[PDB]
């Protein structure tokens, strides 16, 4: 906005069966 | 800004102003501002907070 | 035995730089303002100026004006041990790199 | 006998040490003192300071 | 690889790789000028600062 | 009496003038100092210096 | 070329060499050549022919 900071192509995700981080790309 | 000046002249050429955002401004002191035009200034005699 | 007296009143700001947007509403609605997109539409090249009134200083003083632009590097490696970066700044340039 | 009467007061405090985040300990924005990041064997500079 | 005589002074090796530096300049309309620039085997743009 | 036998010899010639064809009087091939030839309404250089 | 070096290898990464033309080469001196790409070279203390 007033000073730049717009970035990020990210959301984050954790597959089910617990929270199990990394899906390793789909 | 000369010492005791109450007006500052600004000159900007004819330019396209596409994707221009605001303006920001502040006032400094000459002795507290080093010149970065060269890598050594023999006239920078200030070691305080710049 | 209080004497007749008049108010003096003032403010301070420290660590602040004044901000005048370039918007019709004077407020952000995105980093690329709506008046940066109306000079895309048409431009004849306009020339800017300002005046400023600054209080007297016995000391020599400078004015520092920042003109808020976009400075964006796009940077890419196409092969091993190769780096290439293009540098694009928008309304100002002043002999801008790699244009 | 008159140098019995003297006075002394402290010297002014002066704290010296490095800048806010090591401000101006690397040349930035100074031409002729520019940084370089380039391929070793391709030598395409990719630092430009204005 | 190159081989040269010793010299007490420090020396540089200046190699001009010959290419095509070629520009095409168009004006479509009044007060409009633009160009597309091409360098062939060495990179055509972005390149070195 | 022994400064009668001082001997002198000319200072070396040393011709200073401007460069061969005004070499290095303008910035060429230098980013952050490069020229502009651009329509005054679009700000797109037709100059690319590397 | 370091002082008294007898060989200088050149490496270049893989490149499409479409529309390439001959190498040309010559030897210069470090003190007689100013740095290019940066305006002002502070270490250039020579004024003879470049």
């Amino acid at each position: 906005d007033i000073n730049f900071s717009s970035l990020a192509p990210r959301h984050g995700t954790r597959p089910f069966m617990g929270t199990w981080s990394d899906i390793g790309t789909s | 800004i000369p010492a005791n000046a109450t007006n500052v002249p600004i000159s900007i050429p004819s330019r396209n102003w596409a994707a221009f955002r605001g303006w920001s401004f502040t006032r400094l002191k000459t002795k507290e501002t080093p010149s970065l035009g060269s890598g050594f200034d023999p006239y920078f005699v200030y070691s305080g907070s710049i | 035995s209080a004497v007749t007296s008049v108010t003096q009143k003032k403010f301070l700001c420290d660590r602040v730089m004044w901000r005048i947007p370039f918007s019709s509403n004077f407020m952000s609605m995105g980093a690329l303002t709506d008046l940066g997109q109306n000079m895309l539409y048409a431009n004849s090249a306009h020339a800017l100026d300002m005046n400023f009134e600054v209080d007297p200083m016995d000391e020599s003083t400078l004015l520092y004006v920042v003109f808020e632009v976009f400075d964006v590097v796009r940077v890419h490696q196409p092969h091993r041990g190769v780096i290439e970066a293009v540098y694009l700044r928008t309304p100002f340039s002043a002999g801008n790199a790699t244009t | 006998e008159i140098n019995l009467v003297q006075q002394s007061m402290p010297n002014r405090p002066n704290y010296i040490g490095f800048r806010d985040n090591f401000i101006g300990l690397m040349y930035y924005n100074s031409t002729g003192n520019m940084g370089v990041l380039a391929g070793q064997a391709s030598q395409l500079n990719a630092v430009v300071d204005l």
